[PDB]
């Protein structure tokens, strides 16, 4: 099952404030109007390749999707970044955790940190061993597919894990469909408003008009 | 599609048929000419090596590159003021219109200055001004003549024209009624002044309607102001490119001179700063060359505008299409941002009729030729009429002159020449 | 003016000679107030280093790095820095520091450098061609030598965990084959939150005054004011179109400061010819009469010229309708230029003026027709 | 100061040549501005680098000079065309164009040679002394309008 | 030769294009005028120079 990414997947590329200016950047973005593999959480969590970066989005009504797993083997044989959001605590671990055959939650550690109606988007990528997470929480009223609109993603987490990542997996809390994209080194023209919020973007390789 | 060159129009030509207009229309056209451009000045030392003693000392090794660029930009800036002065300061006195506007039915309140404004500019001048619109050593010098002074010069030219014809451009201003001035101009285009003195009301109405249509065009079309806005856009793009060139590396480790200085000792800080200096100096030279090339063009346009002012506002031009399509009557200058706008009032024939013509007429074996105008026939009777307006008159010995005999002229016809 | 014109006689007019520039009063140095000392001890005084095939990569963050003791220490056989100068490490400071500790043979030390190739620089440890950091090596023949066969050799910064793996024997009797303890300090200079900064004391910040600031190694000069720009929590620096820094966040107090360059502008000297007088009037272009018989014009601040109500023909143009001249006791005066005498025309609907006389006037117009026919031998000029 | 732009051209050309000559004393980063000094002090491997710096600097200076000369030559060509037009339409004939041949009504012109230029003596007719009169567009004699 | 400046413009433009094309064969101090030859013989550190 596929769907259209529309204009989703736009995030702030650097940590420099700009206002009322059109800035062109060369960074791993999600292509506009691309196909994002669609999965269901009804009545479905393969291990997905990581490639060069991942765009992850989900629509939630009861907080079913709460965690992610990153690694290469995911069987305690190699360091695996693990994120869990239980109750009101955000937990991140890098331990070589031993994973089950079908890992899900019921309803040499070198780092550790402990802190439809909702659309949650996430971006995961590794550059030079740096694990960055960009996210944006916005309310929606739609269940069929990802809503159409533009909303930039800001970074919240920057981990120097240094892990070689090739595959990842999603954690489901079983007693919310999710979409997975991929990033490419595409050229974008970002429109910063007066307040410095990226309100519009142009995908330079989308069509001759955008060219 | 293949573009069309225009509608095809076959001309009904024959060896004895002439078409003479029976009516006319007064048309006012608008021509916009750039006169000057922005007087930019770039501090080359601050642009290349802003607040850096090491960079300035390294730049001293390049000789007079910085000073000659400054010299060229200063020359351009002075030439701008020269252009403006040449175009507008062609009147030795500041004339002003009489308080009573009794111009025989011609309404000039549209282009004369409006006293109620904080700046005495005409309504058309305000329309023109409302349609056309850093910290790196790049400064903009103000023009010598303010917009108020340009408006005063244009008001003086307009008042002198309206009240004195071409006499103020020739020598001392000599007052003359505007109806008599228009009769002068009509005699200037080969149309008898009786035409004006008989159609004065119609001509005044046509002139007022044309000026109103100029209002409509200027208020409705943003693209009417063309090359004048194009110059502004080109200068803005040039400055933007020059500013953006400061962010380039040119091969250096960083585009920030302070960052390079704070990280490296002199032995390779000098190499990095040399790369940056080469890049920024090349950018400055490119900008200066483009500015000189465009300043030459603006100077040529300013010379053209001065020529048009002298030969079109201060006088009447017999040159075709130099002052708008048609037969030129008069022009009115208007100020525009870094430019001048001319309102060319021209005479255009409108309604024609086919007549049978003849090169000469036999009366007593002698060939009669028209003194002024041509012979026409309405089918039964022959008349002599002026070329640019149908006004037939009885063919008399006062209208024609005798030359030769009937046996030489090809196409001569028989008629009777009345003797007063 | 005389020096700028390269002449001892100055013609009448206005000349652009120098540039006015406000100077800073005091310097501001600002770093996060972290008193932790970076654990270079456990890296440089470690009991045993790892092998070159599996060199250990230690993260150094949230501490003060004193590079002066390392530089001055005489135990170091070689100390080569490629990205930054060793004497600038105390002022400059970095987001993160990487220390790669391993042991290399005597002849292979030269291979640990950017742009180098060989059996070591390409196989068991590769450095980027744009490497920014320092390579530190000292002899360890009195600590690591035995035979010591625990050290083995086999993309940049790659840890590669008839075999392609070989080992050498470390003996005290083997210089070019003796064990070298070589450690590579790798720094990242991306503009980001800084956690490793040198032992330089911060100072109090002064606002609304031209100061020479230093924010986490980002140096410059300008006036610091409170700004209403909403930096996002991850944002540290603001930038303008010209790549220069426009706003900063104080690392000690989470507030945003706007940086505006200190006042500057061209300086124009309005003088009559030195053949006439040595008195001059100075125009400070496009500045107010604050940072500089003071007259304020739209062209700048005019000093030395007395403002006069009477208007005359322009003599020395200044700008925005103001012209200057040398007029009476004599001094330089400033005034608005006069466009000419006003002449009302006695117009009416039945009055005409006809010249009863005339005058013959002969005028002169000069037009350039040609210029000098110069020719330059380019080969002889460049390479005579 | 009567002769303006004509002397200005000479000044500009002389200043351009002076700047081009003075550019030979610059280093452009080389150890010495003297090519003979560089040659007599260094072996070819480093003399090549120093001479490369000097060559780059001097070549760029020549290019700047030539570009300035082309731009100025275009202006001089335009002025020469203006002078030819004035000669043809003002000396060889009588001009009806206003202010093309001096202020007033043009009568005749006389050409004079000038250093790298031409000087025109425009003889013009200028009305001097005026009087106010009462005018009328036409005159009735027998019901018919008479016009001059 | 009746057509003068008109043919002169064509000649000048052709000479300008010919000079621009011939400029591609110059070394400008590089080891070779062929960019592919430089790329196929050198690693990036001096291939960039
Ligand atoms: C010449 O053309 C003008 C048009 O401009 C004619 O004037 C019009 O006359 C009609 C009556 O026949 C009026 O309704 C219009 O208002 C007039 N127009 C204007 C602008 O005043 C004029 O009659 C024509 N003359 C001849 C001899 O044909
Ligand atoms: C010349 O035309 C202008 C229109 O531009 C006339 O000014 C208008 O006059 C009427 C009075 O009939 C006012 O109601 C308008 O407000 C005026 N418009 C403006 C823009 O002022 C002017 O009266 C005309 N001149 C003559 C002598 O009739
Ligand atoms: C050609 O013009 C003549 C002169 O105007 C015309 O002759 C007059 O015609 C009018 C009719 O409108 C009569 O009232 C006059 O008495 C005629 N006068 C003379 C002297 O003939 C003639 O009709 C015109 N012919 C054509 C074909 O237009
Ligand atoms: C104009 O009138 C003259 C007479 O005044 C005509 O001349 C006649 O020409 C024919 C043919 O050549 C001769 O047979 C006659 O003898 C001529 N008349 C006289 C009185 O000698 C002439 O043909 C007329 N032209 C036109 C075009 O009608
Ligand atoms: C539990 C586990 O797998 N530990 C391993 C250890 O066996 C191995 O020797 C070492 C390599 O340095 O990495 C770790
Ligand atoms: C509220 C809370 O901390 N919940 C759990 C905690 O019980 C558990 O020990 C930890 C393991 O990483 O994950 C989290
Ligand atoms: C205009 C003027 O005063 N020019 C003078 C000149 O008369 C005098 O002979 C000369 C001597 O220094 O100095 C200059
Ligand atoms: C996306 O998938 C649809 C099928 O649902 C297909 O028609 C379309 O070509 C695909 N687009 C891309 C870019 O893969
Ligand atoms: C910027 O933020 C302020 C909040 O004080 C808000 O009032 C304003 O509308 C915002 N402007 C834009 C362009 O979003
Ligand atoms: C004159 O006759 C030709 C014949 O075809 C006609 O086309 C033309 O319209 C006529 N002139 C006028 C003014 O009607
Ligand atoms: C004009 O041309 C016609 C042919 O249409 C011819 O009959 C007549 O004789 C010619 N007249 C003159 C004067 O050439
Ligand atoms: C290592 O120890 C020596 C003394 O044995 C000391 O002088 C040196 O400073 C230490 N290294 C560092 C990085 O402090
Ligand atoms: C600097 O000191 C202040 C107390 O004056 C403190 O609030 C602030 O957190 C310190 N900065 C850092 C980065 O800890
Ligand atoms: C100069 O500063 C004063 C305030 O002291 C201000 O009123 C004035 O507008 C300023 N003028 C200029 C040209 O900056
Ligand atoms: C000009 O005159 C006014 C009033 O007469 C006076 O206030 C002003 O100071 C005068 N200006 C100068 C420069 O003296
Ligand atoms: C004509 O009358 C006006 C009325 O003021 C006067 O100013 C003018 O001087 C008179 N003309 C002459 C030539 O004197």
């Amino acid at each position: 099952a596929y769907t259209n990414s529309f204009t989703r997947g736009v995030y702030y590329p650097d940590k420099v404030f700009r206002s009322s200016v059109l800035h062109s950047t060369q960074d791993l973005f999600l292509p506009f109007f691309s196909n994002v593999t669609w999965f269901h959480a009804i009545h479905d969590n393969p291990v997905l390749p990581f490639n060069d970066g991942v765009y992850f989005a989900s629509t939630e009504k009861s907080n079913i999707i709460r965690g992610w797993i990153f690694g290469t083997t995911l069987d305690s044989k190699t360091q695996s970044l693990l994120i869990v959001n239980n109750a009101t605590n955000v937990v991140i671990k890098v331990c070589e955790f031993q994973f089950c055959n079908d890992p899900f939650l019921g309803v040499n550690c070198t780092f550790e940190y402990v802190s439809f109606k909702n659309l949650r988007e996430f971006v995961f990528k590794n550059i030079d061993g740096y694990f960055k997470i960009y996210s944006k929480h916005t309310p929606i009223n739609l269940v069929r597919d990802l809503p159409q609109g533009f909303s930039a993603l800001e970074p919240l987490v920057d981990l120097p894990i240094g892990i070689n990542i090739t595959r990842f997996q999603t954690l489901l809390a079983l007693h919310a469909a999710y979409y997975v994209g991929y990033l490419q080194p595409r050229t974008f023209l970002l429109k910063y408003n007066e307040n410095g919020t990226i309100t519009d973007a142009v995908d330079c390789a989308l069509d001759p008009l955008s060219e | 599609y293949t573009m069309s060159l225009g509608a095809e129009n076959s001309v009904a030509y024959s060896n004895n048929s002439i078409a003479i207009p029976t009516n006319f229309t007064i048309s006012v056209t608008t021509e916009i000419l750039p006169v000057s451009m922005t007087k930019t000045s770039v501090d080359c030392t601050m642009y290349i090596c802003g607040d850096s003693t090491e960079c300035s000392n390294l730049l001293l090794q390049y000789g007079s590159f910085c000073t000659q660029l400054n010299r060229a930009l200063t020359g351009i800036a002075v030439e701008q003021d020269k252009n403006t002065q040449e175009v507008f300061a062609q009147v030795k006195q500041i004339y002003k219109t009489p308080p009573i506007k009794d111009f025989g039915g011609f309404n000039f309140s549209q282009i004369l200055p409006d006293p109620s404004k904080p700046s005495k500019r005409s309504f058309i001048e305000d329309l023109l001004f409302n349609k056309v619109t850093k910290f790196n050593g790049l400064t903009v010098l103000p023009p010598l003549l303010t917009d108020e002074m340009i408006a005063q010069y244009t008001s003086a030219l307009l008042a002198g024209t309206i009240t004195s014809g071409w006499t103020f451009g020739a020598g001392a201003a000599l007052q003359i009624p505007f109806a008599m001035q228009m009769a002068y101009r009509f005699n200037g285009i080969g149309v008898t002044q009786n035409v004006l003195y008989e159609n004065q009301k119609l001509i005044a109405n046509q002139f007022n309607s044309a000026i109103g249509k100029i209002q409509d065009s200027l208020s409705s079309t943003a693209s009417a102001l063309g090359k004048l806005q194009d110059v502004v856009n080109q200068n803005a793009q040039a400055l933007n490119t020059l500013v953006k060139q400061l962010s380039s590396n040119f091969g250096a480790i960083s585009s920030v001179l302070n960052d390079i200085l704070s990280r490296l000792d002199p032995p390779e800080a000098e190499v990095q700063i040399d790369r940056l200096i080469t890049g920024r100096l090349q950018s400055l030279q490119t900008y200066v060359t483009q500015q000189l090339i465009r300043a030459a063009e603006i100077r040529a346009s300013a010379n053209l505008a001065a020529t048009k002012m002298s030969e079109c506002v201060l006088g009447q031009s017999k040159r075709v299409d130099f002052c708008g399509k048609g037969y030129h009557l008069m022009s009115f200058p208007q100020s525009a941002p870094h430019g001048v706008v001319f309102l060319h009032v021209t005479y255009v024939p409108a309604q024609e009729k086919n007549f049978t013509t003849a090169p000469a007429i036999c009366h007593d074996g002698k060939a009669h030729f028209p003194r002024e105008g041509v012979f026409v026939s309405n089918g039964t009777h022959w008349f002599v009429t002026q070329r640019n307006f149908y006004e037939p008159q009885i063919i008399t010995t006062d209208n024609t002159f005798v030359s030769g005999n009937c046996d030489v002229v090809i196409g001569i016809v028989n008629n009777t020449v009345y003797d007063p | 003016t005389k020096c700028t014109l390269k002449s001892f006689t100055v013609e009448k007019g206005i000349y652009q000679t120098s540039n006015f520039r406000v100077q800073p009063t005091e310097s501001i140095v600002r770093f996060p107030n972290i008193t932790n000392l970076c654990p270079f001890g456990e890296v440089f005084n470690a009991t045993r280093f790892a092998s070159v095939y599996a060199w250990n990569r230690k993260r150094i963050s949230n501490c003060v790095a004193d590079y002066s003791v390392l530089y001055n220490s005489a135990s170091f056989s070689t100390f080569k820095c490629y990205g930054v100068s060793p004497t600038k490490l105390n002022d400059l400071c970095f987001t993160n520091v990487y220390a790669d500790s391993f042991v290399i043979r005597g002849d292979e030390v030269r291979q640990i450098a950017p742009g180098q190739t060989g059996k070591i620089a390409d196989y068991n440890y590769k450095l980027p061609d744009d490497f920014t950091g320092c390579v530190i090596a000292w002899n360890s023949n009195n600590l690591d030598s035995k035979g010591n066969y625990n050290y083995l050799y086999r993309k940049p910064f790659e840890r590669d965990i008839y075999f392609p793996l070989q080992s050498y024997g470390f003996q005290p009797t083997n210089v070019g084959y003796q064990p070298y303890r070589v450690v590579v300090l790798s720094f990242e200079l991306l503009h980001a939150p800084a956690t490793v900064c040198g032992p330089k004391k911060s100072t109090n910040l002064v606002k609304n005054k031209c100061v020479n600031f230093n924010f986490n190694g980002l140096t410059g000069t300008g006036v610091l004011t409170e700004s209403n720009k909403k930096f996002l929590p991850f944002q540290q620096f603001g930038r303008d179109i010209a790549d220069t820094t426009d706003a900063v966040r104080d690392p000690q107090t989470l507030e945003i400061l706007d940086i505006t360059p200190c006042s500057f502008g061209g300086v124009s000297v309005i003088t009559p010819g030195t053949n006439t007088s040595n008195q001059v009037a100075v125009l400070y272009q496009d500045v107010n009469c604050t940072e500089v018989n003071v007259f304020q014009t739209r062209a700048g601040c005019l000093i030395g010229a007395e403002h006069v109500n009477n208007s005359y023909e322009c003599d020395i143009p200044i700008g925005a309708g103001i012209c200057a001249s040398y007029q009476t006791s004599q001094s330089i005066i400033a005034y608005t230029m006069s466009l000419g005498a006003e002449n009302s025309v006695a117009y009416s609907n039945n009055s005409i003026a006809i010249p009863t006389n005339f005058t013959i006037s002969v005028t002169t117009e000069i037009l350039p027709v040609s210029m000098t026919k110069t020719s330059v031998d380019c080969t002889m000029y460049i390479c005579g």
